[PDB]
RNA sequence: CUCCUACGGGAG
RNA sequence: UUCCGCGGAG
RNA sequence: GCCCGUCACGCCAUGGGAGCGGGCUCUACCCGAAGUCGCCGGGAGCCUACGGGCAGGCGCCGAGGGUAGGGCCCGUGACUGGGGCGAAGUCGUAAC
RNA sequence: GACAUGCGCAGUU
RNA sequence: CUCUUCCUAGUACGAGAGGACCGGAAGGG
RNA sequence: GUGCCGGAAGGUCAAGGGGAGGGGUGCAAGCCCCGAACCGAAGCCCCGGUGAAC
RNA sequence: GCUGAUCUCCCCCGAGCGUCCACAGCGGCGGGGAGGUUUGGC
RNA sequence: GCCAGGAGGUUGGCUUAGAAGCAGCCAUCCUUUAAAGAGUGCGUAAUAGCUCACUGGU
RNA sequence: GCUCUUGGUCGCGCCUGCGUAGGAUAGGUGGGAGCCUGGCGCCGGUGAAAUCCACCCUGGCGCGGCUGGGGGC
RNA sequence: UCCGUGAUAACAAAGCGGUUAUGUACCGGAUUUUUAUUCCGGCUAUCGGGGUUCAAUUCCCCGUCGCGGAGCCA
């Protein structure tokens, strides 16, 4: 059932513009293309999820990240669908780095979440009407999945690292399992468990963002159907 | 420097200068006052520091300074050169024993004695 | 010609525009000129000289009945004085003053004739009949004379014009004669 | 170099 | 220290 | 704001300097003690046990001394050259 | 550097 | 022609501190 | 300042050119005389360079 | 050579200085001479 | 020549440390009585003796 | 001999003249009341007034007299 | 002596007949930290007389002085 599945097509991706610590996960160069050995892949695949079910199954909660658009909305989906926290804005600097300072915002937001359905509403300028409104409209633009759980991560899932490797940063110093679907242009070095494989083309994150949430919920109970991975997927 | 180059060439000794020629490195050196004068601070300060002019055993002739108020040096005094440089002056590089030879002591110093050679009072 | 041709003004109007125009000669030394106060002239050019008076309020029955048109006072000194239009000519002979309305607003006024008896008489002659005309600078000359009425009797401009050869000290020679006006003019020896 | 002398020589 | 008989003393 | 160099004044060391003083050494030749050694010991002396020894004579070496001409270092020198340092003197403004 | 006296020691300058 | 040194005497005089008259020798230039 | 070199302008300048005008004579024509303007070189004045020119 | 101002010399007077004391030794201001070595005059 | 008293208040002021003629600068009086000595004079620490400026006999 | 080119002179021939008021690039004093065949002319002011005729000061131009310089053939 | 030629204010230097050029040095006053500069303004004139002209530094005459040239008396 894998196999087939990438081999559809969700392997190989940037092309002479990588990285030459990421040769060990690579097949060949395809009119151009860096063509990624899912040979190895699976290999990969497998101690990744064995760490995630080995956590999936003791209580632990993730964090997910994907702050770039080839790769925004599911990623958002996949989070809910598994009550897992997540990012897909822009993931503010110093969050895990500087949680307690962050969460003062997300404290914030209830503050108005709250302050939304009142008698007091009867009054206030509409300087403020539109002030407060406003600085919920973005407060809560941010924070969406960056709430849930008010503690750190015992690890965070992602796509493209490079793109976020300032999270992963801020994870590795605090000392965070960094798990991620990295392709041929990302180091591999500093990620604990490295899913590599194509970082852009949804369809290959779809997958392994899909089965990897599956799997997050196969230890908790409740097997279902996939979750609305098409709508205009090409 | 590679070692072949040391094994030619070598390491240099240092050699230093003594801060003060007192002659055969002695303790101190003894000299009549050829001229005592009276000279003026330097960089950063004002007053009228009390130097004298010493015509050494040695043939040499020096600035050495004088401590403490007063004293009683005159152009032919005999007087023994201690060498200690008085940082702010140029040149003074040695200062004179008190209370030898024709140096009299501190009259009414009451502290540090040892230097200045002032007497123990007796306090009855 | 020989000596003058008068009749050779032989076109235009009453030609009265006739001339002594002969050149000059500069001042010798310490010099000028002057024409002599109305130079007798053996003429009369039958003129009616508006000759003015500077008499006073005493002499209106006979200085207009002496040869002159009309003839003004005292009450005219400073009274014509109150324009730069409103003011022949006389003076009031000795040291006199009469600079006083003349010396101000330029024209022609000097020496005059004397009669402390009247402004008119019956030798009242030499008053109406010729003027002056002295330096000019650039060259005086340029006289006046009758009219083209009289043969050998317009020869006046000789023994008189002429015969103005009476003041000048000495450093060239005055001549270059030529005579007439208002058409043309000849020339002929003086 | 210093000394002694009986100033003739000697001494350390 | 012009010490007592190297050994002692000053 | 900072800052340059001349100039003036004071103190110190220091280069050049007609030169002047002393120490160390090298070369050469002249005199040359004591003494060792080498000749001789003749037409002179002393001793003998006749071989010989001493005295004395001559020579080489020779401390030092003299004269001469070099080399190396130190001191000092009219004047002269710059250099160092010294709370508030002069002239201008080179540099940031 | 120079040495009285007694026998290098001690002592003088 | 003149000098020096020596004996009278380092005695007359003399706080002195040096030092003679008179007289007699012997060398010099 | 002097010398020398350079300056087809000006200033001054001798003969000579020029003749306004005047004089001596004769009866006269004439013969003779002085003579202003103005035109007139080099030199000098004037303008400028010049010191291994004074 | 004459002259002798200048000059060299000495002299009269004597202030005043010398513990006292015109003069042991000095001599003010001033005066008189000598000599012919200086410088000059004729 | 010689005898002699070689009178007394005089030993007065500056300087005195000594003018008290006999250091020097100022006085120059009186006097009892043989007169007189404003005692010119050798000195010395000023004083302390002689000398005539005073006269009997011879 | 022949050209080219410039001066100085007397002629003569036409121009030449831009103070401030002001019909505006008034030269000077004179004649002057009309000549051109359409401006008068005072104007009102200006030190001084315009049409036209003159003789003339300043400077220039153009043919002629008489004298002069420099270039070529 | 004779011919010509220059001339102004403390000094320097102008205006080929139409009413106080101008510069310096000097005295102010503005601006520049000071000074120099710069600016603004003020200066005991037309070498002295006398002429011509409506009007003059300007043209005429006489004098003084400087300039330059020719003769003077012998």
């Amino acid at each position: 059932v894998k196999e087939l599945l990438e081999a559809g097509v969700h392997f190989g991706h940037e092309r002479k513009r990588w990285n030459p610590k990421f040769a060990r996960y690579i097949y060949a160069e395809r009119n151009g293309i860096h063509i990624i050995d899912l040979q190895k892949t699976m290999e990969e695949l497998e101690r990744t999820f064995r760490f995630i079910e080995d956590l999936a199954m003791r209580g632990g909660t993730i964090l997910f990240v994907g702050t770039k658009k080839q790769a925004q909305d599911i990623v958002r989906m996949e989070a809910e669908r598994a009550g897992m926290p997540y990012v897909n804005q822009r993931w503010l600097g110093g969050m895990l780095t500087n949680f307690k300072t962050i969460s003062q915002r997300v404290h914030r937001l209830e503050e108005l979440e709250a302050l939304f359905a009142s008698p007091e509403i009867e009054e206030r300028p509409k300087k403020e009407q539109v002030r407060l409104k406003h600085e919920l409209e973005r407060l809560q633009k941010y924070l969406s999945g960056f709430r849930l759980l008010k503690r750190l991560p015992d690890a965070i899932f992602v796509v493209d690292p490079t793109k976020e490797a300032i999270a992963v940063r801020e994870a590795r110093k605090l000392f965070i399992p960094v798990i991620a679907l990295a392709d041929t242009d990302s180091d591999p070095d500093l990620v604990d468990y490295i899913i590599p494989g194509n970082d852009d083309a949804i369809r290959s994150i779809q997958l392994i963002l899909s089965r990897a949430v599956d799997l997050i919920i196969q230890a908790r109970g409740g097997v279902v159907e996939p979750s609305p991975s098409y709508a205009l997927v090409q | 420097p590679t070692i072949n180059q040391l094994v030619r060439k070598g390491r240099e000794k240092v050699r230093k200068k003594s801060k003060v020629p007192a002659l055969k490195g002695a303790p101190f050196r003894r000299g009549v006052c050829t001229v005592v004068r009276t000279v003026t601070p330097k960089k950063p300060n004002s007053a009228l520091r009390k130097v004298a002019k010493v015509r050494l055993t040695s043939g040499y002739e020096v600035t050495a300074y004088i401590p403490g108020e007063g004293h009683n040096l005159q152009e032919h005094s005999v007087v023994l050169i201690r060498g200690g440089r008085v940082k702010d002056l140029p040149g003074v590089r040695y200062h004179i024993v008190r209370g030898v030879y024709d140096a009299a002591g501190v009259k009414d110093r009451k502290k540090s004695r040892s230097k200045y050679g002032t007497k123990k009072p007796k306090e009855a | 010609k020989v000596y003058t041709i008068d009749e050779a003004a032989r076109t235009a109007k009453f030609d009265e525009t006739v001339e002594v125009h002969a050149k000059l000669g500069i001042d010798p030394r310490r010099s000028d000129q002057n024409v002599r106060g109305t130079v007798s002239l053996p003429h009369g050019l039958g003129k009616q000289v508006r000759v003015l008076a500077i008499a006073k309020g005493e002499k209106i029955k006979e200085a207009e009945e002496a040869g002159a048109d009309y003839v003004g006072g005292e009450e005219i000194i400073q009274k014509i004085l109150d324009g730069w239009m409103d003011f022949v000519m006389g003076a009031v002979g000795s040291k006199l003053g009469r600079i006083l309305g003349p010396r101000g607003l330029n024209p022609k006024a000097g020496t005059v004739g004397f009669n402390i008896g009247e402004i008119i008489r019956e030798i009242k002659a030499g008053r109406i009949e010729f003027r002056n005309d002295k330096t000019g600078a650039i060259h005086a000359p340029v006289g006046k004379a009758s009219f083209p009425p009289e043969k050998l009797a317009d020869n006046i401009r000789a023994f008189i014009r002429a015969l103005e050869a009476h003041k000048p000290e000495g450093a060239k020679g005055t001549f270059l004669r030529s005579v007439y006006v208002t058409t043309t003019m000849g020339p002929s020896v003086r």
